[PDB]
């Protein structure tokens, strides 16, 4: 072989997708879960006050 | 009876109470409820309020206390006696009340319920209670003084 390998060279436009897809649709879900505790316990804190 | 002291080595160290169509102990009483019904049902937690809550069997749902969030200004009542009511706190003369006396109601004088004390802080002239109420719009709000300690 006249070229050189890496991590990256093989994965494809459609791979990243669905790594961005996964990567970014779990992380959305935990931080959809820690907005929602959030906003939860600054409506409990106003009930307060 | 409508309320049911909590005892955990034969002695009372808290009370039970029913309030519309819910039997409420504090949290951070353990034991059992002196009652042969009320007893068997399976408890929810509620610590953020410090609370515990369940459904009363239908036998006993009517025979309940009901609860008002219509707090104006003067003197409400509990089992020992009087309780003031200013400052938008409970407050007992010191010594009224002390450990012991954890989920015991305050009722109006109507006989509703107005709040359950959990707990309390000893001021210059009256002992401050730490309770649950429901704020102006009726929504569940612990209610406590700077430094209440657990009855």
């Amino acid at each position: 072989a006249q070229h050189t390998e890496s991590f990256t060279s093989a994965i494809s436009a459609t791979a990243w997708s669905w790594i961005k897809v996964l990567v970014g649709g779990t992380s959305a879900f935990i931080v959809l879960g820690l907005i929602a505790t959030a906003v939860v316990a600054l409506v409990l804190f106003f009930h307060r006050h | 009876d409508k309320t049911f002291p909590i005892m955990l080595n034969g002695q009372v160290n808290g009370y039970a109470c029913v309030v519309g169509g819910r039997v409420f102990k504090p949290l951070h009483v353990e034991g059992r409820i002196d009652n042969e019904q009320l007893a068997a049902i399976k408890l929810k937690k509620a610590s953020i309020y410090d609370l515990e809550y369940g459904d009363v069997p239908q036998c006993m749902k009517s025979d309940t206390l009901q609860y008002t969030s219509d707090k104006p200004p003067g003197f409400y009542n509990w089992h020992h006696g009087a309780v003031q009511y200013e400052n938008n706190r409970f407050t007992v003369p010191r010594g009224v009340g002390g450990k012991g006396d954890s989920g015991r109601p305050i009722l109006d004088n109507k006989g509703r319920v107005v709040a359950i004390v959990l707990g309390g802080v000893n001021e210059g002239s009256r002992t401050a209670l730490s309770v649950v109420t429901w704020n102006q719009k009726g929504v569940t709000v612990k209610d406590t003084p700077e430094g209440s300690e657990p009855w």
